[PDB]
RNA sequence: GUCGAAGGUGGGACAAAUGAUUGGGGUGAAGUCGUAACAAGGUAGCCGUAUCGGAAGGUGCGGCUGGAUCACCUCCUU
RNA sequence: GUAAACGAUGAGUGCUAAGUGUUAGGGGGCCCCUUAGUGCUGCAGCUAACGCAUUAAGCACUCCGCCUGGGGAGUA
RNA sequence: GUACCUAAUCAGAAAGCCACGGCUAACUACGUGCCAGCAGCCGCGGUAAUACGUAGGUGGCAAGCGUUAUCCGGAAUUAUUGGGCGUAAAGCGCGCGUAGGCGGUUUUUUAAGUCUGAUGUGAAAGCCCACGGCUCAACCGUGGAGGGUCAUUGGAAACUGGA
RNA sequence: CUGCAUUAGCUAGUUGGUAAGGUAACGGCUUACCAAGGCAACGAUGCAUAGCCGACCUGAGAGGGUGAUCGGCCACACUGGA
């Protein structure tokens, strides 16, 4: 563009989402309204707990739950590593990172913390995983 | 229509230097003749000759090549445009290639070098680079 | 001792009383292209005795508050 | 003089059966004194890629203007979509540049300069980019001579 | 140390005797591990930059976060950036002690300005990160002047540099200018660590 | 007595949530029907418009070459 | 009030090798020169390449319109 | 009765985290067998898995190490610096024309832009440079330098602007 | 010193004058009268969001992001008025 022709109209940059919208938004309750706040991790409820079938080429029955967040967004949370204590109602931590194979999975579901078990028998990558030095 | 005689002249220059033609014949003016005698003076160009006749006058400058027939002027780059003037200050003045280029300047104590801006410790507007 | 600001500029309406509004003109470089742009600024002036007429260049000065929204007294024509 | 092997690249031609692969390979050679240059050589194997490629350098070099192991000025070396920008610094900077860029410098023997690929990061248009910048820089006693002056009345 | 581990797998990683000696290279000059034999792997250019800073900072016996500030301060000073930084390593008051010879080793150096044997100017200095300056002088605690240690490493008469000027009936060594490339370790190119640092 | 917060009454404006039901959109596994496009893709394709048909699409009018092609004439370039 | 409304190529301006047709003119001796168009071939230069190349897609200046991954969608 | 100092006793109480297919430093054995599982991108796993889990070893860090969230960078990927629009995304289907932007040659004049000098101010703390004090450092302190599109005032007239 | 035109018209004490009252103070600050003025594509009005700065993070820079701790200025003290 000419000088003059981006005096009339600058340039605009282009806008950036974020990968984890629902980590994006508090709700106050008194005001019964949503708030825009970054956190690292949000509280949640497990609506459902089961297994979904990833996209090819690759094959399994993923783990995961369906969350309701204390924001009352309800996501679908991958639960990682091997075998896993969770059911409908248990409180579970939310933090970002999807699952590419899933393709409605877009947060992970941390382990070892609030109701969620550490994974049995891990001792490589503990912290990971939530699993406390054997020793 | 036209809007910049000297960027006129300058691409003139260039594209004459292009083809390795020997003299240029342009149309005249005062800023032109003495961006011309600075590119004389600094060994740009080997000869300026005014014409005054009618309709403004003529210059016809005359090119200036080395030995292997390296050109001397390697590229010279309009600054300031109609579109969009540049100045600078005595201390912001800028080097072309390091010192090794001129930049053509128009300061109220005439239209000189970059060199000769520093010196006397004036700025103006950058008019031109040459290489 | 210490001076008011002093503006010159163009009459560009006259029809309330006894008050002009002058037009003073500026260049603003934009901040990142840093390309000449026009800037027009209106003044509000006293005009005591009705002397200054639409377009005729005339000078004003910073005075105390003379109405809601007049701060400046015209000082002499320059032009007409 | 010192070689490099800057990239290595398995090429495919489709026949009636299968296909016939390739190795070919970018290298640049270089004295550490001003003189660089860069060949590519194809061959069935890796070895023999490098060997042609290695001969073709060594045929095709230029000389680079220096000034204490820096260049003489700034330059914009430029082949096709490929840019490099490369800019004089002070001793003990380095060599600031990435890719085949710092093979050809280093080659070429330049010790402390800044760079920025600019283009394309294709290794040979970034290659033949950094050689076309170097081949375009300008001495301050070959500009003098040309403009029929000294090094003193050039800085004034 | 800090770094309480095996120093010769570490001169076999890097291949520099950090000792200075070379009985770690002597008998495998190759690295450790299940794999450390018929190991014929080439490194990139980031691995030669890494293992370059790698032994410096190995062999000065520092960690990473005081190598990189230290790294980052001589960067400031006037000159060349490698050169200011070995010779502000050098300036280290445990390089400067086992220069001068009060310990055989630089972990032993370094132990011992920890536990305040030394004493800078006269007074105790209990930080081997401290950085001596040029025309101070260290000593030894009278405390500890019969040391066996001490007393053996001053008797084994090791060189002591041109910018160290040592006495070793009073056991006094004097910090007279800063030191020179030459004079510090010619083993490192410290521009690839410059580089590394640049990326 | 003037001014005057709150309040009341009224018709409008704007925003959000929610709503029987409804519309296309995206994704998804070997689903069902056909085969429109890519070769002249077996009716060259595509564009605008109109209309028809389960569906892709077909058909009409004008346009484009970003169309293959055997014979013919008409020119231009080396 | 829309088309592959196309040269898929905004308008104005100047400058940068040549060869050869054709439309409507002009000047000097079938030839030469010349103005404005309309074609082909082709340097320098440009280009990712194809190609463009005095009818530029080269070299420059002024102003306007427009672009910023594919779908969703020219939809709500 | 804290910092700090002195005297005695003991290596004895005081190392963990992540990673090792490429990017990217670090490889082997078992178990599994498109399952369990991994995954930032490309991808990995169906019997020879350096990519899944464990083990040995190795790499990077270390009283921290990883993960998530957010910002700048890399991104010249809104390009003033510093990009484009024949075929990649991009020339309005085409006129006529308003505001605005821009504008041929010379002479005289003005000083709005433009250039240059002086004065005041741009608090302190902060960043940067130097020095000094905590044993070092962080930190603390003291000087210097910086930061205005700032204002007032005096000068120049080439270019842009006005006459 | 900020975003939006898928916000283009806004304003009637409003803009100016006269007189008086009122205030530490000038002033449509308020009232009475006369006039029809004032703002706006150089973005008025409307809507949304926001305490501002010294500074802080990042970047080679130009720029981009932020406005904790500490200092300055502002605003508020269950909500509204006095
Ligand atoms: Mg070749
Ligand atoms: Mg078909
Ligand atoms: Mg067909
Ligand atoms: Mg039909
Ligand atoms: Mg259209
Ligand atoms: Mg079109
Ligand atoms: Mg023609
Ligand atoms: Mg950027
Ligand atoms: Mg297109
Ligand atoms: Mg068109
Ligand atoms: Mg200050
Ligand atoms: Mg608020
Ligand atoms: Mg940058």
């Amino acid at each position: 563009p000419t000088i003059n022709q981006l005096v009339r109209k600058p340039r605009q940059s282009k806008i950036k989402k974020s990968d984890s919208p629902a980590l994006n938004k508090g709700f106050n309750s008194k005001k019964k309204k949503f708030t825009d706040l970054n956190s690292p991790q949000k509280r949640g409820v497990c609506t459902r707990v089961g297994t979904m079938t990833p996209k090819k080429p690759n094959s399994a029955l993923r783990k995961y739950a369906r969350v309701r967040l204390s924001n009352n967004i309800e996501i679908n949370a991958y639960i990682p590593g091997i075998g896993h204590n969770l059911q409908e109602h248990s409180v579970v931590l939310v933090r970002g990172g999807r699952v590419k194979d899933l393709p409605g999975v877009r947060y992970h579901i941390v382990r070892g913390a609030l109701d969620t078990s550490g994974v049995d028998g891990r001792r490589q990558g503990r912290s990971l995983y939530g699993t406390k030095k054997p020793k | 229509t036209m809007t910049d005689p000297i960027a006129d002249m300058l691409t003139r220059v260039r594209n004459a230097n292009m083809v390795r033609h020997e003299k240029l014949e342009l149309p005249a003016s005062n800023i032109k003749k003495e961006i011309a005698e600075i590119l004389k003076s600094e060994g740009f160009i080997k000869n300026v000759e005014y014409v005054e006749d009618d309709k403004q006058g003529v210059l016809r400058l005359f090119l200036k090549y080395g030995q292997n027939d390296e050109r001397v002027i390697t590229g010279l780059k309009r600054i300031s445009k109609p579109g969009l003037r540049v100045y600078a200050k005595a201390s912001e003045m800028p080097k072309v290639l390091n010192g090794l280029g001129i930049a053509l300047v128009s300061t109220s104590e005439g239209v000189i070098t970059d060199k000769e801006a520093r010196k006397r410790n004036v700025g103006g507007e950058i008019i031109a680079y040459v290489w | 001792r210490n001076d008011r600001k002093v503006y010159v500029g163009k009459v560009v309406s006259d029809k309330m009383d006894k008050t002009i509004t002058v037009l003073v003109e500026t260049y603003k470089t934009h901040k990142l292209y840093g390309k000449r742009v026009k800037y027009s600024k209106k003044y509000k002036t006293h005009d005591e005795n009705n002397s200054a007429k639409l377009g005729d260049i005339v000078k004003i000065q910073e005075t105390r508050p003379l109405s809601a929204t007049k701060r400046f007294r015209l000082v002499e024509i320059v032009e007409e | 003089f010192e070689e490099r092997v800057v990239t290595i690249n398995r090429v495919a031609k489709v026949v009636k059966g299968g296909r016939r692969f390739r190795f070919t390979a970018l290298v640049v050679v270089g004295d550490k004194n001003g003189r660089v240059g860069f060949g590519t050589g194809k061959a069935q194997e890796v070895p023999e890629a490098i060997k042609k490629a290695v001969e073709a350098a060594k045929k095709d070099l230029v000389v680079v203007p220096r000034v204490e192991g820096t260049t003489p000025h700034t330059i914009t070396g430029r082949y096709g979509s490929g840019s490099v920008f490369m800019k004089p610094a002070a001793p003990g900077t380095g060599v600031i540049a990435g890719g085949p860029v710092r093979a050809v410098l280093e080659l070429a023997g330049i010790t402390d300069i800044l760079s920025k690929s600019l283009g394309s990061n294709t290794p040979i248009n970034m290659v033949r980019a950094t050689i076309d910048g170097l081949q375009n820089l300008k001495n301050a006693e070959d500009v003098a001579k040309l403009r029929g002056k000294t090094v003193e009345e050039l800085y004034n | 140390a800090r770094f309480r581990g095996s120093n010769w797998k570490k001169s076999r990683r890097l291949g520099i005797s950090l000792s200075g000696t070379g009985k770690e290279l002597e008998k495998r000059p190759y690295a450790p591990g299940q794999h450390g034999p018929n190991q014929r792997k080439k490194l990139s250019e980031y691995g030669l930059q890494l293992r370059e800073k790698q032994k410096l900072r190995y062999l000065y016996g520092m960690t990473e976060r005081q190598f990189r500030n230290t790294f980052d301060i001589a960067g400031k000073k006037f000159g060349v950036h490698g050169e200011n930084f070995m010779i502000l390593l050098a300036s280290r008051l445990d390089a400067v002690v086992y220069s001068l010879g009060l310990a055989r080793t630089r972990r032993q150096a370094r132990q011992l300005v920890n536990h305040g044997h030394i004493l800078v100017d006269g007074k105790r200095v209990d930080i081997p990160s401290y950085s001596v300056k040029p025309g101070q002088t260290i000593s030894v605690r009278e405390k500890s002047q019969k040391l066996n240690i001490i007393v053996e490493s001053v008797e084994i008469n090791n060189f002591v540099p041109e910018y160290l000027n040592f006495d070793a009936d009073s056991l006094t060594g004097t910090f007279v200018r800063l030191p020179e490339r030459s004079e510090l370790p010619a083993e490192i190119n410290e521009q690839l660590i410059v580089e590394y640092y640049s990326r």
